[PDB]
């Protein structure tokens, strides 16, 4: 059984220093939150960034860390017209037989604005 | 005695603010604007990133402690990157240039 | 172990309530189908819009259904010309033993012509 | 527990024949390189596109290959200047107790530029 | 004590990569990444311009030959740019925070 | 001895001239160009601001009163900002490299 | 009696910062030149931005320079095909007795060419 | 002498009824909060509306109020990247000695956001 | 004390010419009108050209009919869809004593459109 | 029996949660969306202006009390318009389609 | 005596046709078009939702029968929403133009 | 009699300072390449930029190394779908009696991929 | 010195196989009509294409006629309105001899339309 | 030996009467210039025009002027944002012994602008 | 007696300041403004073209020397294009009316 | 005896209705249409602008009075710009044409 | 004595190479180029159109029977449209420039 971690966070501007480095930032966050160990509690992991963020990979970021043999893939996520702008999101999809209401999910930067419950 | 300062602000408005006082002040002669940084820091003893812009001031040892108190005043940061670096020799014209433009004076009672 | 659930629902508008209320449909339909008790039962749920809706996202109704503990990923889905248009589509990964051709998958509304097999 | 298993074809034209025939390779090559026997070894599969590649949607090829009761789902991939052009990625979702390193990712055609490692 | 330590890279990646490394292993504890350098430069005894980046890392002479080492392993270039300029004076407090967060 | 020399220029053009003509002249051996800088400064008595680029020189102290010359000779300003920051400790190897082709 | 004073400065790019700066040169340089000691002698500040400014307000740069209980006011300059290019225009309108004759207009950096009379 | 008075609004679509409705609360609210009794005090007064609002001109909703003989003009306001959506900008000429920290200006709806000081 | 006066005329196409000598009929007919004998009697005059209006600027206009020592400013006007197209609104800020009702408006050419009471 | 009530949402969200519920939990057979309202009301003895959106609650007599607490649990706002107008008459069949999906 | 009808039909073609029928055919005076609602209903024991437009009927007690009746005739749903409102009161000679062309 | 010499560079971005900088590179390796000693040597360069390259005009770097006298000329190139992007192209029109043979062509940075014959 | 020959020729298509054929014919005939034994008679060679054929380098061709040591250079011809669609023009710059008069300039299919004198 | 002429004229309209009266004026003033007797001194004569100039080609005008057979080409100039609008540049490869210092080129009109040395 | 006068001017600000003055300086009665002439010319020996915008005056003999003068005063070149084309027959009315207004 | 008859008219309508009415009508030869016209003129002791067209009418002194009348009918304004300008010499043919057109 | 002369050209190839020709040649001092002309003419008893352009040029009547005869070799028609109008006065200075510039 899988138990899916989310993240979001935010960047100020579309370059590729600054999605990497942010990426980073969450990558990590989501790991620690939940005390993940090992790379290898990841069965792989899925990004989406914002129409406004086209200057880098994120998947690019998790390599950065090490994550060679984790499962990476990215997509454009859904443009909604006053939407929060410059999103990078994560849905880290993690062996465990921890519950629902055990997971701790990461909203970084303005990103809070998307969970404030 | 003439040194570059480096500082680093957290937005245009911020650099704007500090980068004219500064000059305005007569603290320092020169404040070079530069956009785009992406910082990488330490924060409670977690690695992460934020956008900034770096602040090139052009002063002088003498103007350097009024500079820091300045900074400290108009910089929204708690601890500011107020960081002088000297210079080792240069154009001979622009230093006399930065002398001119520098400096905070004096009362002999 | 994970078994996919797949769901199709089509809007007659790109309007945040015909969005809303149609994801909400799917989504129940979706349970409704393998008699899924609670939402711990999902892994995660990923959803695609086509380039033809931009005005919700559809993670949002999701929660108007209560599912706040479970992950949600929404993403664009591929610009085939003359593919079914205005399409909601829905992947929930459900952490369940029931064989492949066990799982019961919804295709609502024009949908249909979907999966006609 | 679920082991995600990475494939990139590229092709050399958007061409629906061109598309099809691509992912039809690289999906069993996938399956070949895990020595996967049954399609009921999979979770759910989704593929991601790249913007220049619009004619056919992938998950049609995996039919033609007679994954039915396979979940899919596609997406439209982030879209990188200067990335690698015509890349159809995907990620399966294998039930499996395989560690992450007895993994066999495949990467074809200029596709291998992606992952030299 | 204090320098401000420049190294030019050669990508966002490589820039990000040592950027993170350094303040994560307590050799840096700030590191600047300044985009869009274009540099000129003598390359086998003729002028070449390539496209760079600028990182101004915040360190101390003592985490220095580390950080030297640390960055060799990390950078792509056989012989990269690691040059530290010397902090002449500072603001008390934050040099007090880049000592602290150099360990 | 080994120095950082800072040189602010109008425009591109005169980035690359200036730039090329030092490295190519074995006034430097790198040269970094930083744009996009927003000068705030005091001219004539009043707080003036001007577009801008940055010169990063990588040159010696040896070099450095040519190097001033050819740089007045190149810049458009009457009063040129030629000002050369020491390179405490760096990347030795580099440090040769760059005393190697300042000629 | 009111009496406006006009100005006029060019920036080399469209970058924060440097609509700021210029503002701020403008703003003062135009106060200077009439002996303007206080800001309570402006009934309200007007501002134009060339087609080709689109990076700040400049009535951001005036509240900078301490100028809040002012009135500001900007909007978008006619896009004249071959008008001088990044162009910010002030209208500041300044309660005095002063003869039209004796109000000195300021034009900055290459605005000089649209005043050289 | 004149004294501008300053108000802004938000409006959240753009329907002319919006703009109409919005512009006349924001009209009234800034001659209450100044204790105009007539029209006659207002010297003229010019409106910007951001790029997203073309439905209506707000200087025929101070003609619902009844403001004929008062001078209007409205034009576009800079488009700056980011900033508040859909915003309605009133600059009021009005002719009085009113000293310029007596002079109440009306930032209504999300436009509080405009001016905070 | 300041009272606006307000102007509008259309011109049949957008060429400088048309521009420039609408401009003049319309400034002097408002200056006629209200039997203003100096342009000093004038604290500055804002324009507002439609979209459709980019050839010429209309204060390069008051420049030929001699209003050198006038403070002059242009803004493009709101583009409200079916709006009177190729529409010079001016609005004169005049330094005078005269009442709300004693000021003359002048609507040009199809601009009588725009106040037929 | 049968009535059509009214009720103004601010959002298309508590529109389609207050919707869905009602019809859900058998309170109402059917709810009709109307978006796009301009408001206009006096608040705190001013007139202002909100953007809303119209539910038209087909339900009956009998529902209405459950009907009324439920909207108020699931309304944001403090006093929310719920306002029951009476059917004179109708389609046989469709009022007790009503009356059969009711309860 | 006089009524506000309101008619749910599923597309504007639906909405065109019927309510030019009802007032070409003197059944009612006017038909109001508002367009754009999303219904959610119980259909089968299923909360449901569709796209629908709204008709808001001026129409007597004496011709709902026949209007009831031809509603049926060109609605293409089996159970049509066809529901009387009352009209408590109103402009005497709206009502007197409503009563006039209703017949 | 004139020897046609052919080069080629690639920038990482559209910046007036990449596209100066790169082209000194290539004019000079271009005359270095065939023991150029005077620019009088050459009857005229000319020069092709990619679509994709527009901040800066090649023929202004020839200036910056000192080809006053040199007769230059740019032009646009063929934008090939699929062509290398960002690519400067050099003809120097040399005036030598060297044979074909025995002329050398330049093709740095990744336009080594133009000539790896 | 150096005598220029010119050539021009259509294509019904674009498509590179029309392109690299085309380019060959006119290529061959410019010097069989010259009577060119050698390519090494060849200083450089320049072609222009119209705006409607981007499908291929006519460089490429050139090559495949085995100019492997001929300076090749193409850039986009001026669209001028109405002009002869899809025309591929070379510019031989021939080492020769040769009166202006003597040399034979080729225009094929549609492109004698260019030179009827 | 060849010797390029370089030569620049700017027109005020994109009128095929503009560009065929400015490139004759250039045409000849750059032969007047370096005393050119005979059209067969020229080896070939290259032409581009700014993006905004597509009304005529340069290359009939030297026709009318007897140009017949000289071999002549025109090409597309790189659109440089805010590059000096409407130029007509001329290369001109000229069979001379004539030292790089000797030749004249020819700038015309406000193409003084691009060479003042 | 009532003359068409040809003048040609560099510029559209040149033709309304020039056209405007002479209409309203009661100098003619109407100013035709013909723009986008490319007018060919000798200039110093030499064959010249110029974008021009051409001018038809209608006007009278009597006020032609005023005219010359005026147009001279406001005209940028030292030489400019004033010449008068004799009106043969006309309008009866349209002629009273040029007479009228050129006083 | 031939003219050049100059007749400004509001629009392309009245400008190509007249044109052809006279060509056709043997009342000309010739018309020549001069679109882009921008006049300036006293209306009613105001100087106002319009932005007309200008026929260029190549007629005869004896077609003249008919070509009057005709012009009047056929244009808008009461009293329009109909001047004829005298032909001193021309090319013998063209003149021949024009009389041989003109009956 | 000095006159305009107007002809109708074509094409714009035609227009600047009559125009052109006859300034160089000094058949005259000066040619305007006005273009998009709608042409309607009588062309074998039926009523054509054609598009051209207008040539203005000042010239002499000691000019005019070279000028007739070049515009003849030059023009494409068979019978071209070459018609002076008298100058009846002008700017004194212009009419010199005028008769220097045609010999």
């Amino acid at each position: 059984m899988v138990r899916g971690i989310r993240g979001a966070i935010t960047v100020e501007e579309d370059t590729p220093a600054a999605i990497l480095a942010a990426t980073i930032e969450l990558l990590l966050k989501m790991l620690e939150a939940n005390g993940i160990q090992s790379y290898e509690e990841l069965a792989a992991v899925i990004f989406t960034v914002t129409e406004d963020l086209t200057s880098a990979f994120p998947a690019e970021a998790a390599r950065l860390i090490g994550m060679h043999r984790v499962p990476l893939l990215s997509a454009r996520e859904v443009p909604v017209p006053g939407s929060l702008p410059r999103v990078i999101r994560v849905l880290a999809l993690w062996n465990t037989d921890t519950p629902q209401d055990r997971v701790r999910h990461v909203y970084l930067n303005e990103a809070v604005r998307l969970r404030p419950d | 005695m003439e040194e570059v300062v480096l500082i680093t602000v957290p937005s245009a408005l911020v650099a704007v603010k500090i980068a004219h006082a500064l000059v305005e002040e007569r603290l320092a002669a020169c404040v070079n604007i530069v956009p785009g940084l992406t910082s990488i820091y330490r924060e409670e003893g977690s690695v992460v990133s934020d956008h900034e812009l770096l602040l090139l001031v052009k002063t002088t040892t003498d103007a350097f402690p009024k500079l820091k108190e300045r900074v400290k005043e108009l910089h929204p940061y708690e601890v500011p990157e107020i960081v002088a670096l000297p210079i080792a020799e240069g154009n001979r014209e622009y230093l006399d240039w930065l002398r001119e433009n520098t400096g905070l004076e004096h009362h002999h009672h």
